[PDB]
């Protein structure tokens, strides 16, 4: 998923 | 196709946009506060958009996951059950740190920024401090208008600087989330994978004060009235059709030295992946026996899972395309090309040598630096060190305070201390402390920290236990105690017998020294990085390649078409998935345990007016050749007429290596179809109020 | 699409054939000794086809595997290296039992057959004996012309009988095989799967006496001159194009009582696959240590692996489509339908009751029957039982001898005993006897054989141990001892001290009685089956469903088009694979170890004039919706103009359950493209003389 | 492989 870590 | 294009590059993509099928004018897309671009908002690590005149905001379930989890308990678990506010008064706060940022203005400050840097002279640390001071002043000025938060961005290695000003909405509320088995169908098994069958959406509502101006949560607040909002497509999206995304991708490393790639592939990703999988194992095992640990650590665990799997996929994609060899050969080509230009290539060659030395300096202390940062990121040591550092910064004038510790950061600091209440269990954090203590102890003598070694007073399993038992006496486990310390002064920290505070006091001088080293290296980087990266850009252009900056959390546009991809000979992935593919994966066990209403509705072929006759079903997810990365989750996908046809949420497995080397044939966006959002909201977890508000019911 | 059409159904399929794209007249296809149907030949368990006017025959590698193995040694392994005969004088015998059958005539003999059956009235055993007697006389008459072999076939449960007359070519030689890494690329890992990348082809040449009449092997024989042979396509085959196959499918079970299904799914397939896997594992271990055992057991091993995996596949496919359920549910529907017509439908309902009872009968002793059958199929017990029984039958007039023991069977008997030399190692066989003795003793008391118990003298490791030690004393291990007993009389077998012969003599009375019990079961089946199956056909007609007889080793036509399939939502298999996909699976280790010449030619894009533009490479294998089954390997695939475009060789994984319940979405033929054949013979393992002979070099 | 059987 392209959430920002 | 490739490119995370800055808005200022619209002129150069206007042609390609039209050819791919955009029917809006490019001037219409140029207006970043108009229709439809002004509907697109940043959440801080995700993207979202307005979808009603009354402040309704749609994003991914993965983006709202923290908020959903903050409002969940073991007894009333919204991650599992979903949430639905039948009226706006039923909406729950998404948390004090939740935000909607609405773009107000962008300004080029490149000339001024670079003059501030030049004025520092030869010294690397002054150069960092000059840029910091430049940034703080600029931001202070920008933020003089109440309700606005501003951000300075560096592009292309320091060759361009722009300032963004955003309206900062500070009372964000959860309006709807589908059940977890829809929102995260397939869990970590299907994460980073296609075929994908995930309903990854949720809704917030943005609130402001009765005077129209941003405010923290209050029952007196009312919904924000956005200037622009998106509309759902009235044309069915099909294979080959034009799509575009605007959003906020976080970071890419396509401009990088070979050696920076090598270190990442050889050390950084495998190290982080291992540490994350180790912690996942402990927390998973504990949560199996304790439903309060399971719910309190769910958001952290989603993060650890998502990152570690992403890193695994990157390592695999590197081997698939020989990224190491590609980077080695490209760099030999750029260095040859520079040497070929005589004198005028020399400043870039020198920059390359300086960059490579700075990487080496970094590498010498990497294990220490990572291990200490992550030990200090457990809940009590993280709280203690952050609050002790704030008490130190509070004694300086605000303009001189470290970024993160200024007056403008206090809301976030305080909100984080409160949020942690729903994200901490002592017996779980202890095991995490223990993990990191054991990793610290495996460091060689030259990677150790005197302060931590003294505090430990030993190098074996006994000393570890004695330290854990000492830290267990902290009182920072309670929200009220953390807030006390949030307001206390430096002396109060240095007099304390709280053992976590004592740790923080003991190690703080060391953290401060490490920070100065990092600022020093950053200052050298300010000198070298823009010269080399401009050379890289110039070389790419001489090769006829696309030239656009690496992602840096600012607004970008990407565009292309709906299409599948071919992972190997004799097979193709189709652009869409369908409802019957969701049911086909059903096992009745997490993560393949769809809501019974879903299984019923599909069995009864209840398609709800949303069938695409061309695929024989309601579309669930789709592939396209857009160029997105972490931070794009939640970005609207628009069609040829600027209508909403989906939300961006993932990449396919083979795409993730594109962070370092772009592969056009295997790089796809995975998006959730607007029709599936509507289908879920009709047949499965109904929200007729929201459908009506969006003019689709 | 569905259907294994008998040639007498050509009027019914003429329109469908045109619609799918056949451009030859249905008339030209109805000429079974014409062009091109007259080129198609039976091998006995595989198909093949003539491809030059000098008796060149093409088939699969898997069909020629036997002939290849017979000609191999540990030090000259043809399976591994391939074979090429530069001149016809270099071609080697495929073995005494190898055959090519060229169709001469078909005759309906239905009325006669059921008259002879009826004339026995009402005694089950006598009914079997009467059909047997009728068949023998018919065949004896048909075989009066020297050089012909004839066969009686029962279609549709015994509703139709036809007699086939074939030219029996008995001197078959191997002209070419590609290396096993091409012929069987992917081995048992890719067997029954797509994507497939296997060059599954080989060539024989057919020989007759100098007088033109068939004869067993001699250097005085010359190549046969077929009246008809196939030509390679001159149009490139692509996706959606018309294909047809003519060939000799073995068995299907699509007309079956549900209970016949459940037995097969719950007992037959699991039991046989378990047994086959156990032997594979034994022979695999022994063969790792012993190359002689490995080459000698290779063909047996290919059969065990192929059938066991097929069964694993059918079991999986039953579960995918709920076959057990579909069977139940259509049986309900057929039985319901029958009573619904009172007097008319009463015979059919009786038949069902009868069949069901016969099934429970065969079920009562199934463990016994299987176990005894396989124990007696080991090399020395098989030889001694077969040879003793022959000595017994030789005492009767030839017309009363059991089928398989008449004069017309003597060549294949004697051939089998010689071929066994290349397929037997005493130490290996001992372990299989051991395996089957262990499985015998493991049987329940009601399931035992008195004669075998006594022969054994005990139920434990010790008896097994003594048995094995005893049998090791046989002289039947040598070809010459076997041929001596092939000529000996009954008295001589009964006088023998040979321990294997002593065993056969000991058990033969039991075997003859078991055989009588089977002939009697069959006699009752012969009454009930045709009635019940005519009803099933009638009901299918009433449902507008396709009506054609289960396969029975006779000539059938299937037709359709080149197309892939969709195994799961979000994906599709493409119709073709390509050269690049072969090299992508390269590991350097069996079974993914292509010849060097292949790897180099692919890396260099040497496509040899054979590339198809539409796929950007030389095609390797392709999928089509034809309806084939075991027996169809080697069948030529023809295009719209009757030209050769490939060879049938496999089915995709999900296809195999169509033996019982046909699934049109998951049922595909996997074929090797005629262009890949040509490509291998141009660039990898060259055979210029064969290409010239085929007018493509 | 579609050898019989
Ligand atoms: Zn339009
Ligand atoms: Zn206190
Ligand atoms: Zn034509
Ligand atoms: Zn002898």
């Amino acid at each position: 998923v392209y959430i920002h870590p | 196709g490739e490119g995370m294009w800055v808005p200022q590059q619209l002129p150069e993509i206007a042609g390609p946009l039209k050819k791919a099928g955009l029917k809006l004018s490019p001037q219409q897309i140029s207006d970043l506060t108009g229709d439809p671009m002004g509907a697109v908002v940043a959440l801080g690590g995700c993207t979202a958009s307005f979808v009603s005149p009354n402040g309704l905001v749609v994003t991914n379930h993965a983006c709202a996951y923290g908020a959903i989890q903050l409002n969940s308990t073991a007894e009333n678990n919204l991650i599992k059950n979903g949430f639905n506010a039948p009226t706006t008064a039923d909406e729950v706060s998404a948390g004090p740190n939740a935000r909607v940022f609405v773009l107000d203005e962008i300004t080029d400050v490149t000339k001024d920024a670079k003059a501030a840097i030049a004025a520092a002279g030869d010294d690397a640390l002054a150069r960092t401090k000059a840029l910091e001071a430049f940034e703080k002043k600029l931001i202070a000025d920008c933020e003089a208008e109440a309700g606005f938060r501003c951000r300075l961005y560096s592009f292309s290695g320091g060759n361009t600087y722009r300032l963004f000003k955003n309206l900062e909405i500070k009372d964000v509320r959860l309006a709807y989330a589908p059940p977890g088995s829809v929102g995260k169908f397939g869990g970590d098994i299907d994460n980073w994978m296609w075929p994908r069958h995930t309903g990854d959406f949720a809704f917030y509502r943005a609130y402001v004060g009765k005077d129209g101006k941003p405010a923290a949560f209050s029952k007196d607040n009312v919904p924000y009235q956005p200037k622009h909002w998106l509309k759902f497509a009235d044309q069915p999206l099909g294979a080959g059709d034009f799509v575009m995304v605007a959003g906020y991708p976080g970071s890419t490393n396509r401009y990088a030295l070979a050696a920076e790639f090598d270190n990442t592939a050889q050390w950084t990703y495998p190290t982080i992946a291992r540490h994350y999988k180790n912690q996942i194992a402990m927390v998973e095992a504990a949560g199996k026996q304790n439903a309060d640990i399971q719910v309190k650590y769910a958001a952290t665990m989603a993060g650890w899972n998502n990152t570690s799997k992403n890193y695994d996929g990157q390592l695999e994609g590197f081997k698939r395309i020989d990224a190491a060899g590609q980077k080695l050969r490209e760099e030999a080509a750029v260095l040859g090309w520079l040497k070929g230009q005589g004198a005028k290539g020399q400043p870039a060659l020198d920059a390359h040598a300086k960059l490579l030395d700075l990487l080496e300096q970094s590498k010498a202390t990497r294990d220490r630096d990572l291990t200490l940062a992550l030990f200090n990121n457990t809940a009590m040591l993280g709280s203690a060190t952050q609050l002790y550092r704030l008490s130190i910064e509070r004694e300086k004038p605000n303009a001189e305070r470290e970024s993160g510790y200024q007056e403008r950061d206090l809301p976030a600091i305080e909100g984080g201390l409160k949020q942690l209440e729903r994200r901490y269990v002592a017996a779980m954090d202890r095991q995490l402390q223990e993990y990191w203590l054991n990793e610290y102890i495996k460091l060689p003598a030259d990677q150790r920290v005197a302060a931590v070694d003294a505090w430990l007073g030993g190098n074996d399993a006994a000393a570890v236990k004695r330290a854990l038992d000492r830290l267990a006496g902290t009182k920072l486990g309670s929200t009220e105690e953390r807030l006390k310390w949030f307001a206390a002064d430096r002396k109060a920290f240095e007099a304390s017998n709280d053992p976590a505070i004592q740790y923080a006091v003991a190690v703080m001088p060391t953290l401060l020294k490490l920070e100065q080293e990092r600022k020093t290296r950053a200052g050298e980087n300010l000198a070298a990085r823009p010269v080399y990266l401009q050379a890289l850009a110039d070389y790419k252009k001489s090769q006829g390649e696309f030239v656009y900056p690496d992602a840096n959390l600012s607004l970008r546009i990407t565009f292309g078409n709906v299409m599948g991809y071919a992972p190997k000979d004799g097979m193709e992935y189709t652009p869409f998935t369908t409802l019957e593919g969701v049911v086909a994966k059903e096992t009745g066990q997490d993560p393949f345990d769809s809501p019974k209403a879903l299984l019923d509705a599909v069995a009864a072929k209840r398609y709800g007016g949303l069938e695409d006759k061309r695929i024989g079903s309601v579309p669930v997810n789709y592939l396209s050749d857009l160029d997105i990365t972490g931070g794009n989750s939640g970005s609207p996908v628009l069609d040829a007429h600027g209508k909403l046809v989906g939300l961006a949420f993932d990449g396919n497995w083979e795409s993730v290596s594109s962070n370092w080397v772009f592969d056009p044939k295997m790089t796809r966006m995975i998006a959730v179809d607007g029709r599936y959002l509507r289908w879920i909201m009709q047949e499965v977890y109904p929200a007729p109020q929201l459908l009506k508000e969006m003019n689709v019911g």
